């Protein structure tokens, strides 16, 4: 398959729009002038990610590939929010499927998913994705960071905000350089040499807590934890592992472009045995997915589907193998909330791993005919494409906005092509968007003729908005030694729903407290939570299949014709099995 | 006016002695000025070109033509620490108070770079020693605020 | 040839000084660690630009140098001005010349070269660039920016200013991340989750001009358009292209290292021709450049602007396509260009013949053509203008020892008037570069802002935001993510008494004059300083004179050279290495 | 050997610790998805420095490590204090070992120790850094910069603090771009097209003394100069170096990874002979180690130890060298303050070189027996190790498994090295190679007592450590090149904890509130140097097997020692060990 190297980026709380036109674009522009680029493609997604996937010749050198690709993004990386670039960019060059998983869960049930997933971020990944031919390293789950619950009443009982929190843990969660006594150049004659320790990184929930936020004028004191709840906790709560419906985490790995398979299975076996003797007690690794033994589920919901709803078709799943496919299944490694598109609240991922060849004597059961049965039984689950295979005659097509008519003009132009390609079955299957359809979104329009008139700053406006309701990461901490990060935001029942957007007071230039209400209006609109490029213009990638006997270039020719006739300006372009 | 006007300030600009000489010779107006109002006697003062600065006088240049911004040629000579051009303009008549749109003396410039064998001459020739810029500063406020010592002696 | 690597930065708005001093320098001090290095050259200039030359030993592998150079430069990202970062800050191969240039341009009268380049960068040159066995292409211009052209007195009825302008500009073209209703982690049982999007990128002239710059005290509103005159623009100004008299745009195409010429300038062909059914009216493609071009130099004296090259320009495309209408297919009149300095002043005219068999008889080649036209060109007044079809020497006076520009130029002129007294040994011994001229010194006065309440920052953005412009941020126009500029109108930055007309706001409110606060005059500096193996240079070409060796003249200029004042050194490079 | 890539970073005034969580940590999370990376080790200093050892399989392509480095950083660039990303961090693909010095002297005495390191730094290292084969240059010496010396009670005197003067040292010291008249595009008949200049860089410091502060309420105006001396002075006072016990400056330089030593020295002294006619009076290159006829001595003292007892042990090798191996020993060129691995104030290195061989007749007047002389004549130093020689047992990394913290590792490292002491007979010398934790002055801010008076944090920190560690501020150009401008206190207000109370800060209100309203100090101890290795909190033990004894037993037990260590307590072998 040909090389492919992945630029991926974070903006935390940011929805799919103000990802691609903030970050996607900004990178895509600059990506010309590449040694042996066959195209370029990229989702900009409502969980606040970006992945741009550029795909070069076959026989191309990865290192150079990957190089290359981030000379062009270094271009970029000064125009790009400061909230991204904080995130860290990163650039890989790996295969896009999993080589193998390693799981870790407790035998003793005395750490959560959360406790498990932060262990494992914090005493496992790194070594792992250091190690040679580790080309991507997925964490099913998500590193602690300090969170800090903001509470609206409270905040605004003490003529408070968001940005006062913000600033004061800038400033009391700090590491001073501060000099030393009898430094260089000394008076001559100095004895004493001595550093200046002054304020470090705070380390604990407790140190959090007593961050001063105000005196007031009669000398009692306001502390964050007057108006915050304050843990440890994800840096986000958007994937969560189960391992034979028990509590666990894991890393996902994928090959290195080039690299050998066994060589860099074993170093991970190698690096894993390293960190094993120093485990918490409970703490055990399991192996649910090697790389014929195994098999994975791919869950799909429509977009808009919780957390709650992706959760109840993975129990369906995993009630299957675990009940009807007992004697072929030795393990089910699920993940809610990530699937083969990355990461998205509507999808999820099952890893089968089955006993040993010689435990399932007869050709039904073997990894193709559990597949089939598995595939078949999942068939009927609805609102859901459920399908359980092993790792053809179909083809993938990009249409293209060639004309600035925007994604509402797209989708209409998609379903047209979708709607005259059901009139076909002769000689089309299963012609499919491989994208998400537009939801609900809550639209805020700021008052700034009121806003200026009340003296609140727009700068405030924001920072309240988006740390409450999407949260800021603010710097970082120090976590038994280990450097994480320190979030903000406001606390789940204060965010849930619209009528909270009223109780978030910002401070205005003459003292009062001002309710969001008084500055803003706000209504319903749809909007898309995956926006896709190809080539750098927006996109929307649609699949299917020659029918049963027909040749591929047969069916890329009819949709090259219904594609003829679209509105002006949309094009169409072949890519992956097809661009060949 | 002429083509030779535009030659000229180009040769006394470049410090090409003979080549002022023959254009001068020809008829070429000797206060020609470029578009910022520098006239041959302006160039030949800034780049320290003492043999075109007189040439240029014996042949009627105007020696308080002002610039755009209301510069001399002193100002340029007694800034750039010119000394033998300072004496020979203030010789053919400059004018030792001449301000700029800024109120600017060449005393302040002179003062401004401590080039104290210029003061003395600017001075010598009734250089007003209290004349003020537009912010109120005398060569002794300048002298003060670059703390030059010897300079602040001899404006006492 | 040796291998080299350009590094090429911009900060718009700086001089030649400014542009060396906290750009150039930087990046010239981190070229360390990078293998096969025989020399660096660079050059800073008063449009605002730097170009660092690289030259690797013969034999190196280009991407390994072009990727070591990247690397170091790269590190020194945060040394350098936000300015120039947000410019990006190129590092390319330079070694390789155009495989073809391609003209785009509007023959019924609709569109600007503004118009034209936005056109080709949004609708033609990533197909060009995604074509088979094209490499670089450079786009001659820009896509559009919007374009914020501020009227002084009207800023100052309001008591506004640039930086209130900027920052209204950054709170109300923006977007941010507003977070969920219903994210995670949620209370349980959670129904409704939906993105919360709030302000979104502008989009339009008309929404920009809605801006609220200010509510004033009786209730009237301030918006941008009131202070402020709104289009869709270039990102700057410096070039302006004709073909034939008509506006234009245009791609520079280079080959992919190991690909086909004559099969990529094919590809691109039928690419273009691909393009062609959906260009609006009277956009057309030609082609001054395909794998017998010569060039006409203009060059005005120092201080001449854009509209007199332009006038010059004119009367040399207007020769070609009038006196050598038989032999000439194209004139492409590039006013602002020059290779040895870009600027108002020069030129240059790239002139594309017809094919050598319907040019019959010595007449009509090219040698004859340009000998005619140098004759003819000879009496244009106030402008050298030199016709020429594309031995010598190469030399660097270099400054050792911080001697500085002004002492640096007094050693060259020294050089330069010794090489004249040996016409048997040396001829037409000459700068590369360009001579000093006027420049507007402004001082500003401390004491008077502090004693105002002005504050500095406010003094120098309000300078050179208006004098210079700012790239403020960025915009979504017909989908595609550009630039928002602001400066401003031209009518308000032409000369120096239009400085008096911009006020800043002092702390307690007043608006203060920029005269109240500074003082200017006339002096000379650098619109172009060179520099040679990381130090202050001036480069001279020269040749040996009739019946003399190359050798023999270098021999010359060496001894010449070890006269020069103390400090003052040389070096031989490009051709005399 | 295998290739190993170097990052080194800078905080100027950061400690150890603050360096470490910081920087250290930061860049180790980050160095992912690198091919062929054996392992990485780092040091994290209070000098404010880190170096990160990246060390990749032998047959590794050292061009391709060290880009793949470079572009890892870039991407973790971001992360990093702007005080750090703002001195340049760099990576090198070279050698540990130099290949050779460039001494250079003063024959007329006209310039001092200062002057010479400046004029090298200035006029000399860039070029010899853009050498073909050149990996590493290290000035044993300093750049100079402008150094504005603070005087707090002059400051308090004025109602001013440091944040008053770095402020106006930005503004005042600034490169403006102000455009341009008739620039485009231009109004129609337009004539004229020149550049505006504003504000240029300052270049003296003349200059930077009549930056103006502030006009008092009666007019009056406070200069710089006014609160604080004006000079030329390093970024640093480091690293100081003779050449026989005269002053001297220097570039020790190290091999590129895979360049070719002869040809890269010889490269080396055609770019020094392009230099030396433009040279100040008195100003010679002199060749003090050219890789033999040649060999270092290393001087370690206890963490702790101060820039005059470091030299007082140098002067006692030099002084050796100079009287007692004079008939062999050509030259000494001696640096205080860097130490081959390391810089610090308890650290030197001495660079021999001897005599024509021809000239040095007989075994013990060669290199062998000379360096062995000189070890004998250096054992009985008192807290010093000294040693002299030419350029193995094990090395075994101790590793924090479980967070345990700084404090418990050593405790464990204590206890593992106790342990080893007690088989003398299989294990000699077994040892830290790091420092020892050391008395560090412990300052608590009083956010309350802040608060209540009107103080900000950031003033206060601000003034801390632009007073104690100095501040960069931003550049000015010295005699046409590009160099830094530094704030700090003069050396005699900042020597003493009372010195602390000193220091006064502007609240909202316009008083002045010193530093002892608000803070409370103690004294502890934190370690000078904190060491990584493969991104874990780490301490390195060297050590031998015992005579008669073989390396593998030796290991062999330390593994068994190891084991009984307290919980969360790991280790590995690398180096000589892998
Ligand atoms: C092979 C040759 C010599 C021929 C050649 C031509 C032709 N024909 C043109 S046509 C003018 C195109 C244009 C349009 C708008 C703005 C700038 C330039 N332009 C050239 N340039 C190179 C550097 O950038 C622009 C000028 C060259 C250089 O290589």
């Amino acid at each position: 398959a040909p090389p492919a190297v992945t630029i991926s980026a974070s903006y935390p709380g940011a929805d799919a729009k103000t990802v691609q036109d903030t970050v996607t674009q900004v990178i895509e522009q600059n990506m010309n002038g590449i040694d042996n680029l066959m195209y370029m493609s990229s989702n900009s997604d409502s969980t606040g990610t970006v992945q741009i996937t550029l795909t070069f010749e076959s026989g191309t050198d990865a290192d150079i590939a990957q190089v290359q690709v981030q000379n062009k993004l270094q271009l970029a990386m000064p125009l790009l929010p400061q909230e991204v670039q904080q995130q860290g960019v990163s650039v890989e060059k790996s295969s896009s499927s999993f080589l193998m998983v390693v799981g870790v869960i407790n035998t003793d049930g005395t750490m959560t998913q959360e406790d498990i997933s932060d262990y494992v971020a914090a005493n496992m990944k790194d070594a792992i994705s250091r190690t040679s031919g580790v080309g991507d390293v997925q964490l099913f789950g998500s590193q602690y960071a300090m969170r800090i619950w903001m509470n609206p009443n409270e905040l605004n009982k003490f003529q408070l905000t968001p940005v006062d929190v913000i600033t004061a843990i800038k400033a009391q969660n700090a590491q001073v350089a501060a000099g030393q006594l009898g430094g260089t150049p000394p008076v001559k004659g100095q004895q004493l040499n001595a550093s200046i320790i002054a304020q470090t990184r705070l380390t604990s929930t407790e140190e959090f807590g007593k961050i001063l936020l105000k005196v007031n004028q009669d000398g009692s004191r306001v502390l964050l934890r007057d108006v915050a709840k304050i843990e440890l906790g994800g840096e986000n709560y958007d994937i969560i592992a189960e391992f034979n419906g028990q509590p666990a985490s894991g890393l996902g790995i994928k090959l290195a472009t080039g690299a050998n398979a066994l060589d860099t299975a074993a170093a991970i076996r190698a690096e894993l045995a390293k960190m094993e003797p120093f485990f918490p007690s409970g703490l055990k690794i399991v192996y649910p997915y090697d790389t014929q033994g195994v098999f994975m589920t791919m869950v799909q919901l429509p977009a808009g589907a919780t957390q709650e709803r992706t959760q109840k078709v993975l129990n369906e799943v995993t009630h299957y193998y675990l009940t009807k496919e007992k004697n072929n299944v030795e393990s089910v490694f699920a993940v809610n909330g990530f699937g083969f598109a990355g990461r998205g609240q509507n999808t999820g991922i099952a890893f089968v791993s089955l006993k040993d060849w010689a435990d399932r004597p007869g050709e039904e059961n073997k990894v193709e005919a559990i597949t089939m049965r598995a595939t078949r039984a999942f068939s009927q689950i609805k609102d859901a494409m459920v399908f359980a295979f092993n790792l053809a005659t179909g083809f993938d097509f990009e249409l293209i906005d060639q004309a600035g008519l925007g994604h509402e003009k797209l989708t209409q132009a998609r379903n047209q092509l979708l709607a005259e390609a059901a009139k076909h079955p002769d000689m089309l299957t299963s012609v499919r968007p491989n994208g998400l359809e537009d939801t609900p979104q809550f639209k805020i329009d700021i008052d700034q003729e009121k806003a200026q008139a009340l003296g609140v700053s727009i700068n405030d406006i924001n920072t309240t908005l988006g740390a409450a309701w999407g949260g800021s990461y603010v710097n970082d901490f120090i976590d038994r030694g280990r450097v994480k990060k320190v979030y903000v935001m406001s606390e789940a029942k204060y965010r849930m729903l619209p009528d909270d957007i009223g109780d978030w007071y910002v401070r205005a230039a003459d003292g009062q407290m001002v309710p969001f209400s008084a500055f803003s209006s706000s209504r319903w609109e749809y909007g898309s939570p995956r926006l896709e490029r190809y080539n750098g213009l927006p996109s929307m990638e649609i699949l299917g299949q020659a029918a049963p006997g027909k040749s591929t270039g047969e069916a890329m020719e009819l949709m090259e014709q219904l594609a003829s006739k679209l509105p002006t300006g949309v094009g169409y372009d072949w890519t992956g099995m097809s661009y060949q | 006016g002429s083509d030779l006007g535009k030659k000229l300030l180009e040769a006394a600009r470049a410090g090409r002695d003979d080549e002022v000489r023959i254009l001068m010779a020809n008829g070429a107006d000797v206060n020609a000025a470029d578009v910022v109002g520098w006239t041959p006697l302006h160039l030949a003062a800034y780049w320290g070109h003492l043999e075109i600065v007189e040439v240029l006088l014996k042949n009627g240049a105007d020696v308080n033509a002002y610039d755009t911004l209301g510069s001399t040629p002193l100002h340029l000579a007694a800034h750039f620490g010119h000394l033998e051009i300072v004496e020979v303009l203030l010789k053919n008549g400059a004018d030792v108070n001449a301000k700029d749109d800024n109120g600017i003396t060449p005393l302040h410039l002179a003062a401004n770079r401590g080039h104290l064998e210029i003061v003395e001459v600017l001075l010598k020739y009734g250089a007003d020693v209290n004349a003020q810029d537009k912010f109120g500063k005398t060569a002794f406020d300048i002298s003060i605020n670059n703390g030059n010592e010897d300079l602040a002696e001899i404006l006492q």
